[PDB]
């Protein structure tokens, strides 16, 4: 609620009226300290999900993805400044001003209890990321990349704004809890799909599905470090969110309209793993990977089962902090070699050490290797998708033996290997990138002793 | 035996008088449509205020 509204906003004036060199530091002491707080609001009760006001409510689904927001929130701060270090202290304050603003919006929206509320604030995180991705992007194509991703988004956002209010003068108002107690079954007329199609697109296109997701490749690649972690670790989650609490009304229309997604989305994750066994740049091949465990849970979400809801959280947490992690590897990489292609800079583990390890429990949790929380994602979605069909475990299994080969392959490039010769300005690694990629892989085992707080509401 | 009237005393508005009765409806006015009933009762406040989506207020 309040507890942590307040103390996000009220660390924007702190970073503007703080000291020249300390804006790092002071920003980084309370957004952990918010993040200590948000995990106080990680409780639930049994059933009834943690109510604040007619404004902010919180259940088992959204706790998780908020502690997970605040958490992130020091990360970037910390993943940034190295290539900010040589700016304007105005402009190093309106890069801070940037992502707590950004993370402001992301409570708000996770804890909105009206859906045009959660309405509002969905489209307003695109804003300070499209700053994000267009002034700090260190690249040319970051300009027709913003485009793509801003355009995306909107063109399936604005159907939703139609049927969002459609809903209001039909039904009464949006509240979360008065949607489901009043679920009525929405009807087969040919209206209805419309109305389903309109209700589902918004999050469909900012959750990349195959063919709605060329944007995300230009959205991650070009975007700066802080920008493809949020981007890549909460921002194709707005689209999780929106699914497991919109589909209230949608059924038994969902029942029958499925079909074109799901095929779209099992199909297209072996297609999109296999693009990443064929990627040339490190940072597409972490963004396409995104799609194919995205793509999971499109078929998660979409086939409306307790257990595959469970899995769709346990993916939705865990995918997040590892996309981020392997982001902060190619990142960390990245300036030492000046260039994104993957085979410049190999044989690194002889070079750097530790960062052989971070990488490699890195790709181990991209593996989905048990028992971290990416195996009981998918392993749990793999049964409540058996239970739907039989044949789809061709498709799931075969998406975990594509994603072992792709996974290790950029180990092997990279870590493994004669180390290249010409290369001379690599480094001994600055333990500031060896804490953050411990902030990230630690929490992550410290998680599987406890999947109850991350498997949501169905849970 | 008459008399030239004066100047004005042509023009003067004389009061005749007649045995006829007033006409009712001169211009046989059809019935007038009832006026819409006007409001009434002291103003209470809004409930639950503006009620435009989510704002409380
Ligand atoms: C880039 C293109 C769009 C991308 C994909 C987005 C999703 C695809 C479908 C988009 C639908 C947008 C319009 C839906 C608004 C809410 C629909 C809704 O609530 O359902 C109504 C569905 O009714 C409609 O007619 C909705 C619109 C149907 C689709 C036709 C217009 C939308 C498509 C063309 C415009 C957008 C495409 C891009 C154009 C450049 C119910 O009303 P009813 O017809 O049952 O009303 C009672 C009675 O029958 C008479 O009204």
């Amino acid at each position: 609620m309040l507890k942590i509204i307040i103390p996000t906003t009220m660390l924007l004036p702190m970073t503007w009226m703080s000291k020249h060199n300390m804006i790092w530091i002071n920003a980084t002491v309370h957004s952990l300290l918010i993040s200590l707080i948000s995990l106080s609001l990680l409780n639930q009760l049994g059933e009834n999900s943690l109510n604040f006001s007619l404004t902010f409510f919180s259940d088992s689904l959204s706790a998780p993805l908020l502690v997970l927001t605040t958490w992130l929130l020091p990360l970037m701060l910390m993943a940034s400044q190295s290539h900010l270090s040589k700016e304007t202290t105005t402009r190093k304050k309106l890069y801070i001003t940037m992502l707590i603003l950004l993370q402001l919006f992301l409570i708000m929206t996770f804890t909105a209890t009206e859906l045009i509320l959660f309405y509002i604030l969905f489209e307003a995180t695109l804003v300070p990321t499209l700053i994000i991705i267009t002034r700090w992007g260190n690249q040319t194509e970051r300009l027709n990349a913003g485009l793509y991703f801003l355009f995306y988004t909107l063109a399936g956002s604005l159907p939703l704004l139609v049927a969002l209010v459609y809903i209001q003068n039909t039904t009464g108002s949006l509240n979360f809890l008065i949607i489901h107690y009043w679920s009525h079954p929405l009807s087969n007329s040919w209206s209805n799909i419309f109305m389903w199609l309109a209700c589902i697109m918004a999050f469909m296109v900012k959750m990349p599905l195959y063919g709605l997701h060329l944007w995300l490749p230009k959205a991650h690649v070009e975007a700066p470090i802080a920008g493809s972690m949020v981007l890549a670790a909460v921002l194709l989650k707005l689209g999780g969110y929106g699914m497991m609490r919109i589909t209230t009304i949608l059924n038994p229309l969902t029942n029958y309209m499925a079909y074109p997604f799901l095929m779209l989305s099992m199909w297209g994750m072996i297609m999109t793993s296999s693009i990443c066994l064929r990627q040339t740049d490190l940072k597409s091949l972490i963004a396409y990977s995104s799609v194919s465990h995205m793509a999971l849970v499109i078929v998660a979400i979409m086939i409306q089962t307790p257990w595959s809801f469970m899995g769709a959280t346990a993916l939705m947490i865990a995918h997040g902090l590892t996309s981020s992690m392997l982001f902060c590897l190619a990142n960390t990489n990245y300036e030492r070699v000046h260039s994104r292609t993957m085979i410049l800079a190999r044989g690194l583990q002889t070079l750097l050490p530790l960062m052989a390890t971070w990488w490699l429990m890195a790709s181990l949790t991209n593996l989905a290797l048990p028992p971290s929380i990416n195996l009981i994602g998918e392993l749990f979605i793999i049964t409540a998708s058996f239970s739907w069909s039989n044949i789809t475990i061709i498709l799931m299994g075969m998406n975990m033996m594509i994603t072992a080969l792709y996974s290790l392959y950029m180990l092997i490039t990279t870590q493994r290997g004669k180390y290249t010769h010409h290369i001379n300005n690599i480094k001994a690694s600055f333990t500031r990138e060896n804490a953050l990629m411990a902030l990230h892989i630690l929490p992550l085992l410290l998680l599987t002793l406890n999947p109850k707080m991350i498997l949501g509401p169905l849970y | 035996g008459w008399v030239r009237p004066d100047l004005g005393e042509l023009s003067k508005v004389t009061k005749v008088k007649t045995d006829r009765p007033l006409p009712e409806n001169p211009y046989h006015s059809r019935a007038r449509p009832e006026p819409n009933p006007e409001a009434e009762g002291d103003l209470k406040p809004a409930k639950h205020g503006s009620r435009l989506f989510f704002w409380t207020m």
